[PDB]
């Protein structure tokens, strides 16, 4: 709780589906949006945050509250957007030997700034006495480990806390979330969304020799021909849809009633039968 | 609020699908949890979190979470999963609300005995109490979730394993008071201002987590259920 | 609320071992029940604190050990003339008040802190019920700033409980007893530190200690000073 | 030093954007190097000036093994704000923006800075972006947008043996890495590597906004570009899209004469106020 971790994380896919998966958490609750919606929405930096303390404990995490460990060793003020994601951890983080390595700072002067490690180990002074390093009456250790055993029961077992701050600063977020793809259809006229690049038609085999650098593909004049598939390279070509004028062909309505119906644009087999000019 | 089809219906041999409808509130914030209940015995857990299953229940049953709502998957139901299914989850504004029920009908060890039921004199009523047999009351959760006759399912009021915070229902906060003592297994429920609409069984329900289920949104559930009293005030 | 004997009188000083029972568990986290001879009159005084290690004063009684789910505070081979009564803390869950216990009568006869730091109260003698009332503890040793403080009452016949308690520089937690209508106040920070009343509801009757140190969270802190209290007497 | 200056012939054209384009002509409109310009010579035979980077420049390099290698783009250089000092060390290149701000100079081992802050960035690049008489240019097109500091380059083995100068060919760059790192860099440090323990000159341009027609092969590159804004020629073949006009006029744009002088010429004035006879009196008023 003293000296927890920074990770500055970007540049991936978080899909936050894979963390209902991953380990046996308990406390999935998050403050700022819903993880439905977290999936589809990007991100610059994930601060990833973690430290260890007991089950009662894990109240206190929250965004503004006052506690022995609330604001002495970790604060959140009132816009953390991230989730405040725990698990207990009594499986590998206790033996019967002496858990004389944690901490969690009892002593202090006054509340910390939320967000912010203090890595100090300098003996605490209460004031009215210059304390150049003495334990007696006057200044004492700022630091007491827990007491964490095995053979305990829940409440004061060792709860790994690991939040994830989330910032939206004046950069390009990096971070957006898991994206799916669909088996693709060729000889048809369907919808395309390749890269944001949305639009309708029928996507066939090219032979053309694209660059390795060029992802999209226009025309003489303003219009998208072929594209680059997302997957492994891949030469496709975009044609239209099916479209054409239909004409009517009658004789005059004295005679008889028979007309002709003519579609213009198709070879007969993509709509007696004739295939002209 | 939750959505639930009041009465369903199925045949053997096909697999079922129930749903349950609720806002980002509720489920979207927190798991759903699914109880089922044979007619006429005592409820008992089916799936929780969503994603685990209790060692008593096969893998007969299944559940996800696809966006705000839930849904159940029975693949290969028999004449022994005709029972009611309840949908449960714990709202962000400190209350637990429960579903409506299921009639999924097809035509083809520590006991949680409580008892302080009885009819009384309306305005006033009695202590309601709970006992167990060595389950290790300190670090396990109790919950109050009656039931009245040819009804559904609701929830009363929690108490922690530590014994600090307590919440209670949109209708039963202040008129009641739930507490414990130093000692043994046992759990006191108080119940003030009597308006006759009490007439339910009060499942001295017992939980697997410590504190309230407001900072454990994955790990609350609720244990094997106890047979419990009928209390009839009648006016 | 914690299991404690009414009173132990049978054999003085050769098999007494009260005890505090009424925990069920393994006391929480960390391990340290202390005892306080609250003593008739001036203000009770430490005995020890943790298991073992007693501080620095009378050496026939040690061997604290936690028997079972209680802690067995041997006190055979003491003396055989004490007019007191002990108090032990338990129950250090996460703000949980009342960890004392009930009232022990351990008279093995029945017959037969002053310049440490400070002592000084307000003296509020024929308290008017209500209005509001300040009581302080200056200090001219210790930090009254800077260390953690507690308030503890008691009433005659009832034991004592939490009433108060206040960290550094950022919590002004309240018991549940007052559940609010309490206001803690720090006066200036090199001066002293003092309360509030708040319009008291006749529960306040009882005589205030203003300890230098936490009662169930209790540090070392060099040593154990406390300081005697004054009747409020109200007249509700 | 005294740098001198070079005419910079037609080269820098790069690839605006990521589109396939087969015999035809597309004029663009963005930063790009103006041909018959003047261009820095600063010789790196010990040098290493501040330059200004206002909208982009145009960076060459015609080391020999390892002589040019690496940038030290940023604001102000210091502890406050961030920098940019992507250099090429033993095949692979390193990426960072943090706020290194210097240790003694710009030379190089890490003796280029010598410090801790905090970072934003450590896309370190694996691959590398980097015969007697045959050298090697490479040529290195700087543009930073609101938020992605593109970076091109292109390297071309020439052959001729003449003095140090910018040779003859058209050569565009092909776009390698898209950092999406946004940090305003108005500064442009370099260095060389010392190794203490006529060799090679560097050429800095200048980017301006411009438009160029471009030509695409059948293949997909661009075989040749031309400038609209160099001489009464260039915006006949801008006006229309053939770099092959026939004989004959043909009308270009209209030109205006912008006015240099503003004058501003008001009524004469008179008709003053009493005001003067108003505060100067003896007895005012009660």
């Amino acid at each position: 709780v003293y000296a927890w971790n920074r990770k500055r994380i970007s540049n991936c896919v978080a899909d936050y589906s894979v963390l209902y998966n991953l380990a046996p958490f308990f406390t999935f609750k998050c403050y700022g949006v819903s993880p439905t919606k977290l999936n589809d929405l990007c991100f610059t930096n994930v601060y990833a945050d973690s430290f260890v303390i007991r089950g009662d404990e894990v109240r206190q995490i929250a965004p503004g509250q006052t506690g022995n460990i609330a604001d002495y060793n970790y604060k959140l003020p009132d816009d953390f957007t991230g989730c405040v994601i725990a698990w207990n951890s009594n499986k590998l983080d206790s033996k019967v030997s002496g858990n004389y390595n944690y901490l969690y700072r009892l002593f202090r002067k006054s509340n910390l700034k939320p967000f912010e490690r203090d890595i100090s180990t300098e003996i605490y002074q209460a004031g009215n006495k210059p304390c150049n390093g003495v334990a007696g009456f006057n200044c004492y250790f700022p630091l007491r480990s827990y007491s964490f055993r095995p053979t305990y029961g829940v409440g004061h077992q060792p709860y790994r806390v690991v939040v994830l701050s989330f910032e939206l600063l004046h950069a390009p977020a990096t971070v957006c979330g898991p994206k799916k793809s669909t088996n693709l259809v060729k000889n048809k006229c369907v919808n395309f969304n390749f890269n944001g690049l949305k639009g309708t038609g029928v996507l066939t085999e090219s032979n053309k020799k694209f660059l390795p650098f060029q992802q999209f593909g226009r025309d003489i004049a303003d219009t998208t021909d072929a594209v680059r598939d997302p997957q492994t390279l891949e030469i496709l070509d975009i044609t239209p849809c099916s479209f054409g004028g239909v004409s009517v062909i009658t004789p005059g309505t004295n005679t008889s009633n028979q007309v002709a119906v003519l579609y213009q644009g198709v070879n007969c087999t993509e709509v007696n039968v004739f295939q002209t000019r | 609020v939750l959505t639930q089809p009041p009465s369903a219906s199925g045949t053997p041999g096909q697999r079922v699908t129930i749903s349950c409808s609720g806002s980002s509130s509720n489920i979207g914030s927190n798991t759903v949890n699914w109880y089922q209940q044979l007619p006429g015995t005592a409820p008992k857990l089916l799936i929780y979190s969503n994603n685990q299953r209790p060692s008593g229940v096969p893998d007969r049953f299944s559940g996800s979470k696809s966006g705000t709502s839930a849904s159940l998957a029975i693949s290969g139901l028999q004449s022994e999963d005709e029972a009611d299914y309840y949908c449960a989850a714990w709202d962000d504004s400190l209350n637990w609300v429960f579903g409506g029920g299921t009639k999924l009908t097809v035509l083809g060890e520590v006991q949680l005995v409580e008892s302080g039921g009885g009819v009384v004199q309306p305005g006033g009523s009695l202590r309601l109490s709970c006992a167990a047999s060595g389950f290790r009351f300190d670090d396990h959760a109790m919950h109050w979730v009656r039931q009245a006759p040819g009804k559904g399912l609701e929830w009363v009021s929690v108490i922690s394993g530590d014994g600090g915070s307590t919440y209670y229902a949109d209708s039963v906060k202040g008129r009641f008071s739930i507490s414990r003592d130093d000692s043994k297994n046992s759990l006191y429920l108080q119940m003030n201002s009597l308006r006759t609409e009490d007439t339910a069984l009060y499942y001295c329900a017992k939980d697997r987590s410590y504190g309230p289920p407001d900072v454990f949104n994955y790990e609350y559930g609720m244990d094997v259920w106890g047979q419990g009293t009928t209390v009839t005030v009648s006016s | 609320v914690l299991t404690q004997p009414p009173s132990a009188s049978g054999s003085p000083g050769q098999s007494v071992t009260i005890s505090c029972t009424g925990t069920s568990s393994d006391f929480g986290g960390y391990n340290s029940v202390s005892w306080y001879q609250q003593h008739p009159g001036k203000a009770p005084k430490l005995m020890i604190y943790e298991v073992s290690k007693r501080p620095s004063g009378v050496p026939d009684r040690f061997s604290g050990s936690k028997s079972g789910n209680t802690a067995s505070l041997t006190v055979s081979g003491l003396q055989a003339e004490d007019e007191a009564d002990y108090y032990c803390s338990s129950y250090a869950g996460s703000n949980n008040f009342d960890v004392f216990g009930t009232g022990t009568k351990v008279t093995v006869l029945g017959g037969g802190g002053g310049s440490e730091v400070q002592l000084v109260e307000s003296g509020g003698g024929l308290i008017q019920p209500g209005g509001s009332l300040r009581l302080s503890c200056a200090a001219s040793g210790f930090t009254v700033s800077s260390n953690y403080m507690s308030w503890v009452r008691q009433a005659p016949g009832k034991g004592l409980e939490w009433v108060s308690v206040i960290y550094s520089g950022g919590s002004t937690y309240y018991a549940d007893s007052v559940k609010g209508r309490f206001t803690i106040s720090r006066d200036n920070s090199e001066n002293t530190l003092y309360l509030q009343m708040n319009s008291l509801r006749a529960e306040d009757t009882a005589v205030y200690y203003c300890a230098r140190g936490e009662i169930q969270p209790y540090y070392y802190y060099g040593m154990d000073v406390w300081g005697q209290g004054t009747t409020v007497t109200v007249s509700s | 030093l005294p740098p001198a200056y070079t005419n910079s012939f037609t080269r820098g054209v790069y690839y605006p954007d990521k589109v396939f384009r087969s015999s035809v002509l597309h004029s663009t409109q963005d930063l790009f190097l103006p041909f018959f310009s003047n261009v820095t010579w600063f010789h790196v035979i010990f040098d290493n000036p501040v330059l200004p980077f206002n909208d982009g420049v145009y960076f060459a390099s015609i080391e020999k093994s390892n002589i040019i290698r690496g940038w030290i783009f940023g604001t102000t250089l210091d502890s406050k704000t961030q920098s940019l000092l992507i250099v090429n060390n033993a095949t692979n290149v390193v990426i960072k923006v943090c706020e290194f701000q210097f240790c003694n100079d710009p030379f190089l081992e890490f003796r280029v800075y010598s410090s801790a802050n905090n970072c934003t960035f450590e896309y370190v690049s694996q691959p590398f972006l980097m015969q007697g008489n045959f050298k090697n240019l490479r040529e290195f097109v700087f543009k930073n947008i609101d938020g992605y500091f593109k970076i091109y380059s292109k390297h071309t083995p020439i052959i001729v043996r003449e003095p140090e100068d910018l040779p003859q060919g058209f050569s565009a760059l092909e776009p390698l890495v898209d950092l999406p790192i946004g940090i305003n860099i108005t500064r442009f440090q370099t260095l060389l590597a010392l190794h203490r323990s006529g060799a090679a000159a560097y050429y800095v341009g200048y980017l301006q906004p411009r438009t160029f027609l471009l030509k695409y092969n059948e293949n997909g590159t661009i075989t040749d570009a031309v400038d609209c804004a160099l001489d009464p020629l260039s915006e006949t073949k801008c006006t229309l899209k053939s770099f092959t006009v026939e004989k004959g006029i043909y009308q270009t744009s209209n030109f205006r004469v912008q006015p240099t002088e503003s004058i501003v010429r008001f009524p004469n004035i008179t008709n003053l106020c009493p005001f003067d006879e108003v505060f100067n009196a003896t007895r005012f008023a009660s």
